[PDB]
RNA sequence: CGUCGUCAGCUCGUGCCGUGAGGUGUUGGGUUAAGUCCCGCAACGAGCGCAACCCCCGCCGUUAGUUGCCAGCGGUUCGGCCGGGCACUCUAACGGGACUGCCCGCGAAAGCGGGAGGAAGGAGGGGACGACGUCUGGUCAGCAUGGCCCUUACGGCCUGGGCGACACACGUGCUACAAUGCCCACUACAAAGCGAUGCCACCCGGCAACGGGGAGCUAAUCGCAAAAAGGUGGGCCCAGUUCGGAUUGGGGUCUGCAACCCGACCCCAUGAAGCCGGAAUCGCUAGUAAUCGCGGAUCAGCCAUGCCGCGGUGAAUACG
């Protein structure tokens, strides 16, 4: 009936709520393309499914908080991955591969004091 | 001119604070200033009595004075006439009925504080500094610990030339965390400046 | 920290403006904290000593 | 890199071409990080060299990279009291960077207003053996070869 | 059906006063809705190491705030005994609103 | 872009020592260390010496200059 | 630019509201 | 406290060598980010440093639900609003996790290359931490301190001024010179923090700054708070221009005893230089640089475009 997953990417977690249908995709009660209104990044977030030929057998549910767009088109890419073999442990032997089912731990890194910003260093002169 | 305090580095583990209790934006800087106001008549007073450490419980009204000694004697007084005194003269200070507890301590020469103290009193009786040092290190060696190490600013015996004695034994690993090392810092005022004593007690990790 | 500046300490500013803080240690008016009275020097010493209560070395 | 020998970013392909080289073309186009920007960008001008031209746009791309590649180029170089412009081969990796970072600074420097079109003549006009990217390119192999006495400094 | 607040300065000391609390009134009062883990509020201080310039050295101090909830339904009578006056933590402080 | 509010501040020191020195006519000189004090229309006419710092100025306030400040005619620093 | 006062970037930079960006 | 420099390295004990200063060990071969580990060796060990023990970030679990939710259902002023439930998200304590353990290849080893399973792979990313010592480094103006010197003044109090002068020169920055842009709308998506005579919802007045009234919060519960860059639509059409916002004239608002010297803020008018910068020179190896905004300390107010942090979008390149 139903599968779930997560993902997190730059701190922005996603619901990811699988269930068999056509196509349809819900992200905080808008279409995926209502809520990604433009923004060439969107296609990757269900990039896993198009992985395993899904997409035209399934349907998705999907609530999003925290970060920012791009970094919530991650987490919905982490979460459908896991959804997906959540329904069924044999995708990931193709699905892994592509590495999906990775979540990217790179954040932002702490800004430093005496720097400018983490690395950035300040400016000197006639040294 | 490096490396931290010893101790404040180790507040999270192997070392706990010398005042516990919670307070808001409000209060804090107050029973804060009081805090010390205390530890100012203390030190100033039970100087001979040896106080290594003397720790802050509050609660509300409520102070858990903990003056800790190596003679624990000198505090209380004739049959248990200072005790009384002091009690008394802090409660004066901050009207806030305050306790008075009393330790002693299982082997002064494992006291930072007091080896210290020690070593900083030899040196203004007018001691070869060296001498005290090894000495020092010694004691505290002999009576148990793992490591220690003693150290001396400058102007040496009278020297114009300010410099710095070592000595130590055993580990003293300022780097590892689970060290409990305890310091620490005694003055030395004199007739021609100030030297300054640090001393340091390595014992048991994990 | 002149003992006659420390004369902070006296409410009467005449005129409310004028009061300023200062060290309630070192009596340094230059960097005072307000949730410690205590400028950043006698605040980093008291905070090794392990005085102030639930301060600790920040790291992250 | 003074211990190993860095490993290159492996890019993630296009979003619509599936092809990394793009990916690139479109980082070296971004600026300031606003990949959204260079995106479209990118894509505008893959649609006015489709109308302009009959040719598929992913086809004209790889094109006018290919004519702006630099296969040989001069490396300055100290030898006893003197610099001297060694000509040195080119590596791949280095000609696809300069291919594509020439083509995008060469467009940039073009006069029609709308950027997208600037990148879009810029790379139609390059397959086409002409633009200032690929005089660019030819000018280094002049420089290089014009200093083929200097070459036996195999470097 | 009451409402306790549990701030402090060490997260032991109020681990070791919540359940000081439910395990006591876990036995006369409703099953409690167990120690809720309030968010941390921590407060910075940044300063120059050194007495004198040197504006780039810079030490960082934190001072945080932990917090907790328990919240015990069924004000019942044999609840306010187990506990009532039976404290340990020092480094506690206590709120109570119902 | 000046601006005080509603109460165009004046300290009373030589205020109600000017609006006095009206009743008997007028006088000369007044000198302050007030050049906070806002100059105001019965001035005008009287001569304030106002402290720069080191000296008092001699200042025939004029209607022309009835809203000014009074330290605006008494200039603190010296140059060239 | 952000130091136009009189656009919007000027305000939020300064920090500001006013005509040219009032609080909603 | 800074600095060489998180750079490794600096030493001891006993033995051995040398008349002696001293040497050996710590050199050598392999290998590491490392005096890291291996192998060898008249040395065998140890101490201070490396590393590890502490903190943050990344995966999962166990108590624990005044913040999550039709996940599943019943109500709907369609506001997670109410009932309701802890699954999920979180919040925050405690644990699990990685060991070059497994496979292959190369070694004699330590290890090196590669492959699997894994959120993560060979110090996963960032921090705290900076040895014996050097610079007669810095600080007598944080404080402490030996010695000198003044003690109706080199002490003390005020009111005012100065620290805010300017022909001129440099450092660090800010805002720009524009169309990958600027403007006006409409609409999205954060993280850390701060707030009871303090944040200040909402309402009315005012172009506005702000006034007047006033709900709420001892604050995962109320407020600061708008997120901006983005996305959508529209305008400008290459011009010193709808670029840029210096300077100056007005008229106001706040804080404050008081804004002349010498405050920030608002509105009208003004609309400077500046078309990408000589010689020379700085930063950064990735969630870094570059860009975008947000908070805090100090603090009445502020001269912050400074510091210290926070999160969004997110490159290029390294032959050598
Ligand atoms: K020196
Ligand atoms: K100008
Ligand atoms: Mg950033
Ligand atoms: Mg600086
Ligand atoms: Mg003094
Ligand atoms: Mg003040
Ligand atoms: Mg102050
Ligand atoms: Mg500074
Ligand atoms: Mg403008
Ligand atoms: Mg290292
Ligand atoms: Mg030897
Ligand atoms: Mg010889
Ligand atoms: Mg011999
Ligand atoms: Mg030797
Ligand atoms: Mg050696
Ligand atoms: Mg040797
Ligand atoms: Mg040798
Ligand atoms: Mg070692
Ligand atoms: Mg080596
Ligand atoms: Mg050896
Ligand atoms: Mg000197
Ligand atoms: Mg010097
Ligand atoms: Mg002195
Ligand atoms: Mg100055
Ligand atoms: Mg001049
Ligand atoms: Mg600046
Ligand atoms: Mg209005
Ligand atoms: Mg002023
Ligand atoms: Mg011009
Ligand atoms: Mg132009
Ligand atoms: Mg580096
Ligand atoms: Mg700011
Ligand atoms: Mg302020
Ligand atoms: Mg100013
Ligand atoms: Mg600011
Ligand atoms: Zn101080």
């Amino acid at each position: 009936e139903q599968y779930y997953g997560t993902g997190r990417r730059k701190e922005a977690v996603a619901r990811v709520f699988l269930r068999p249908g056509n196509g349809k995709v819900t992200v905080n009660g808008q279409d995926f393309n209502e809520y990604f209104q433009g923004l060439v990044r969107a296609v990757a977030a269900l990039e896993p499914l198009r992985a395993v030929d899904a997409l035209g057998r399934f349907d998705a549910y999907i609530t999003v908080r925290g970060g920012g767009k791009s970094g919530q088109i991650d987490a919905i890419k982490l979460g459908i991955a896991r959804a997906l073999v959540q329904y069924n442990p044999d995708y990931r032997a193709k699905l892994k591969p592509l590495g999906f089912l990775t979540r990217d731990a790179r954040v932002v890194e702490r800004k430093k004091y005496g720097k400018h910003k983490a690395r950035r260093a300040p400016q000197y002169s006639k040294r | 001119g490096n490396k931290i305090h010893p101790i404040g580095f180790r507040l999270g583990i192997t070392r706990d604070w010398e005042s516990r209790w919670y307070a808001g934006k409000k209060q804090y800087r107050h029973l804060l200033l009081e805090d010390q106001r205390i530890r100012g008549l203390l030190e100033k007073e039970l100087y001979s009595a040896g106080l290594a450490r003397v720790d802050i419980e509050r609660a509300a009204d409520n102070v858990a004075v903990t003056v800790h000694v190596a003679k624990p004697g000198v505090v209380i007084g004739r049959g248990g006439e200072r005790i009384r005194v002091l009690r008394e003269e802090l409660a004066k200070l901050t009207g806030k009925n305050v306790a008075l507890n009393v330790q002693e301590v299982q082997n002064p020469n494992l006291s930072a504080p007091l080896v210290a103290q020690r070593v900083a009193e030899q040196i203004e009786r007018r001691f070869a500094v060296r001498r005290a040092i090894k000495q020092a290190v010694q004691r505290v060696m002999e009576s148990g610990a793992k490591g220690a190490k003693v150290i001396v600013s400058g102007r040496i015996g009278g020297a114009e030339q300010a410099r710095t004695e070592w000595a130590a034994q055993g580990r003293v690993p300022l780097h590892t965390l689970r060290a409990n090392i305890d310091y620490g810092f005694a003055l030395a005022r004199t007739t021609y400046g100030v030297l300054g004593v640090k001393a340091y007690i390595f014992l048991g990790e994990v | 920290a002149r003992k006659a500046l420390i004369e902070k300490a006296k409410r009467t500013p005449k005129f409310k403006v004028r009061a300023y803080t200062r060290c309630v240690r070192c009596g340094r008016a230059r960097s005072v904290y307000r949730f410690f009275g205590l400028c950043r020097i006698c605040l980093r010493e008291l905070a090794h000593k392990g005085q102030l209560p639930g301060v600790r070395k920040a790291s992250w | 890199a003074r211990r190993r020998r860095a490993e290159v970013r492996q890019l993630q392909p296009d979003l619509v071409y599936g092809d990394v080289l793009v990916t690139a073309f479109i980082n070296k186009i971004m600026r300031d990080g606003k990949k959204n920007l260079a995106a479209r960008i990118f894509y505008d001008a893959c649609k006015i060299i489709q109308e302009k031209t009959g040719q598929e746009p992913l086809k004209v791309f790889k094109q006018a990279v290919e004519n702006v590649k630099p296969r040989m180029e001069v490396r300055s170089r100290r030898v006893g009291g003197a610099n001297y412009q060694v000509p040195m081969e080119v590596s791949p990796r280095r000609q696809q960077s300069l291919a594509l970072r020439w083509l995008v600074q060469a467009a940039n420097q073009r006069p029609e207003r709308r950027a997208a079109v600037r990148i879009a003549h810029e790379l139609m006009d390059a397959a086409e053996g002409k633009g200032g990217a690929v005089k660019k390119k030819e000018d280094v192999e002049r420089m290089a070869e014009a200093n083929r006495a200097y070459a036996h400094y195999r470097w | 059906k009451i409402r306790i607040k549990l701030r402090g300065f060490d997260h032991k000391t109020l681990d070791a006063s919540a359940q000081k609390i439910v395990e006591a009134a876990r036995r006369s009062g409703a099953q409690v809705s167990g120690p809720i883990p309030l968010p941390t509020r921590v407060r910075r201080f940044t300063v120059i190491r050194g007495p004198f310039k040197h504006k780039d050295s810079r030490e960082h101090f934190e001072l945080r705030t932990h917090n907790r909830l328990v919240d015990i339904i069924n004000p019942n009578r044999k609840t306010i005994e187990q506990l009532m006056t039976l404290d340990l933590p020092t480094g506690v402080e206590i709120e109570i609103k119902t | 872009p000046r601006s005080l509010k509603k109460g165009v501040f004046v300290d009373d020191h030589l205020l109600e020592k000017v609006l006095e020195l009206n009743a008997k006519g007028e006088k000369r000189l007044i000198k302050t260390w007030s050049r906070r004090s806002t100059i105001v229309p019965e001035m005008v006419g009287h001569t304030i010496a106002v402290y720069n710092g080191k000296q008092h100025v001699p200042v025939y306030i004029t209607e022309n200059m009835v809203g000014h400040k009074l330290g605006e005619f008494a200039p603190t620093r010296t140059y060239r | 630019g952000k130091g136009d006062r009189r656009t919007r970037r000027g305000k939020i930079w300064r920090g500001t509201y006013g005509k040219y960006r009032p609080r909603k």
